[PDB]
């Protein structure tokens, strides 16, 4: 059979639904999203470290002269200083390269395109549970043993990332690194390299060779800090700790694990051997409801009693039909005379909902009270509504006041018609 | 090092957490809604921090412990089942940008109704009296 | 805890000491025997 609903994307909140077709006992359905990550398609421009500039032993002629050009290396300053060491000449070329170790401490200036959505859905139907994983696009069927699940396109697409990003040791930064081959010195991206192991480093480093003046042979250079070394001081907080929906970011392929946004539309395709006919479900006549606590808003602040009357000893399957209360445990082992309980979970001051035990639909009227606990470890299992989060007595006051502000106007227009048509 | 586990006080729509360390730890927060609004600080010594939690609130971590999430509930002082001085104290204290609006609209509706009734009954005494 | 008046006693030598210090024992996890804990500071020293 084919049923179609809209799960809300908040992970590890279960979601109750009945699927009922005619001539068959309504069976239960729970669809908990247990994991969800969006994976974007990434490709890396370059790779950065600190330079440890090759500071070679310099080339010195005692009476001859040197005219040293560039070999195929990075930034030099292959500079050829004149009369020195009392002409004599020194051609110092302190050319940058990678550090002594970039396999341990480097960066990957990754560019990021648009992203996917997986899920990890757990679906319980009848007496069977099913663990699967389904791409959240409206076409790809993630299947269990026997049921085919698709998941519609998201209500609203969202990314915690941006276009340009930087991966350090483990962490992720929304920073705007310069393009390939068009860098500036001092800042991040002095050295560029298409990988750690390849050739062709391209550097603008603000290295500055200085003319030596000492009694012994050395080579004096000054430099800025490596832009990697200065970015290691200038960086704020990674994207683990500022991501806008409470999602956590682990990276071998740069995914955004366990977000919470929008709502997936599911469209399931239930097998045909899980149903059972109404010639084998127990009947139920005459439900009634005492209602107990009704502390609203919390987790499971509600009790009621279903007073029922059946024929066999089976298992029925309970579901609230309105949206302003959502119960728990979804099946009841009924008996012939009995009174087993439920657990309402509203977040509005009026438990005013509709329960069907095995198909026999009744109502629950009550009044809910605000909780006395201010802050709690569990997210809200409902959303508020106008015309449902407003108590009845306040509707009576508003209608009394605003309708007495208009009944005298109706009496005024009857004064119009009476005084104008009699005269 | 693991820092010394703080001590929290759950108020209405906020938490307060007394903290007491002696080597500098790092306190980091965010709100889990649409606007994250982050915050980070290094603290030493003994201090008290206040943070307004909303309905979709507030994961804080503090000095390399595992994180801890916190959600706020819809308490308030009052009852929506009571006299009108107990209901308005429950709604204005939770949504002040609506309660004053509907009160102004109701009083202006009363004034409008009584004004048009007062002018039309005087018209009726005028024009029905030659 | 962490303020003035953490330890209390009715004289210098009387009994019935009284104390809050937010002392928290912790699970030992090592190769040799130790008993670990954490604790708020001496709130008499944070008045001096
Ligand atoms: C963000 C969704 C909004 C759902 C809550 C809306 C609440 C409206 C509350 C208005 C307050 C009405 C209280 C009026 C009391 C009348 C007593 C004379």
């Amino acid at each position: 059979f084919e049923h179609a609903t809209t799960v809300p994307n908040v992970p590890r909140i279960p979601y109750k639904a009945l699927v009922e077709r005619a001539g068959y006992a309504p069976l239960n359905l729970e669809i908990t999203v247990m994991s969800s990550e969006l994976i974007p398609s990434t490709n890396l421009e370059y790779v950065t470290c600190k330079y440890t500039t090759v500071v070679p032993s310099p080339k010195v002629k005692c009476c001859g002269t040197l005219e040293c050009s560039s070999a195929r290396h990075a930034d030099y300053n292959c500079k050829v200083f004149g009369g020195v060491y009392p002409e004599n000449s020194q051609m110092s070329e302190a050319y940058v390269e990678f550090s002594a170790d970039c396999a341990a401490d480097h960066a990957q200036a990754v560019k990021v395109h648009t992203a996917a959505l997986k899920a990890g859905l757990r679906i319980v139907y009848g007496n069977t549970t099913s663990m699967l994983d389904v791409y959240v696009n409206g076409v790809t069927p993630g299947t269990s043993k026997d049921l085919k699940v698709i998941a519609g396109p998201i209500s609203a697409a969202y990314t915690p990332f941006d276009h340009k990003v930087i991966i350090h040791k483990g962490k992720v930064y929304n920073y705007d690194f310069p393009e390939y081959g068009a860098m500036k010195p001092g800042a991040f991206g002095d050295i560029q390299a298409t990988s750690l192991t390849s050739n062709d480093l391209i550097a603008n480093t603000d290295i500055r060779l200085l003319k030596p003046s000492a009694k012994n042979v050395h080579v004096p250079y000054t430099q800025a800090a490596s832009g990697f070394e200065m970015w290691k001081n200038n960086s704020g907080r990674p994207l683990q700790e500022t991501a806008p929906f409470g999602c956590q970011i682990a990276v071998n392929p740069l995914r955004a694990v366990d977000c919470a946004y929008g709502n997936i539309p599911i469209s399931l395709d239930i097998p045909n051997a899980a149903f059972v006919r109404v010639s084998d479900a127990p009947l139920v006549t005459a439900l009634k409801c005492e209602v107990g606590e009704c502390v609203y808003s919390a987790d499971f602040g509600g009790i009621a009693t279903l007073q029922y009357s059946s024929d066999r000893e089976g298992q029925c399957s309970v579901h609230s039909h309105s949206s302003t209360a959502t119960l728990q445990e979804s099946t009841v082992h009924v008996l012939q005379k009995g009174g087993a309980t439920i657990h309402f979970s509203t977040a509005s001051p009026q438990a005013n909902f509709i329960v069907s035990l095995c198909g026999k639909k009744t109502t629950c009227n009550a009044e809910c009270k605000p909780p006395a606990d201010h802050i709690v470890n569990v997210p809200h299992k409902n959303d508020q509504e106008f015309q449902a989060a407003v108590s009845q007595t306040s509707w009576s006051w508003l209608f009394a006041l605003f309708g007495g502000a208009s009944s005298l106007l109706v009496i005024g227009v009857m004064i119009f018609a009476c005084s104008a048509l009699l005269t | 090092p693991l820092a010394h586990v703080p001590q929290v006080v759950h108020g209405f729509k906020h938490i307060s957490l007394q903290l007491d360390t002696d080597h500098l730890t790092l306190l980091t927060t965010r709100r889990l809604g649409e606007k994250p609004e982050p915050t980070s600080e290094w603290i030493i010594g003994k201090t008290v921090r206040n943070f307004s939690v909303g309905r979709d609130g507030f994961e804080y971590i503090w000095g390399n412990h595992e994180p801890v999430r916190v959600w706020a509930q819809e308490s308030a002082p009052g009852d929506p089942h009571g006299w009108p001085h107990e209901i308005v104290q429950h709604y204005y204290h939770r949504h002040p940008v609506y309660t004053v609006m509907i009160l102004v609209a109701a009083t202006l509706a009363i004034v409008l109704g009584v004004s048009v009734a007062s002018v039309c009954v005087c018209r009726a005494r005028r024009e029905c009296l030659t």
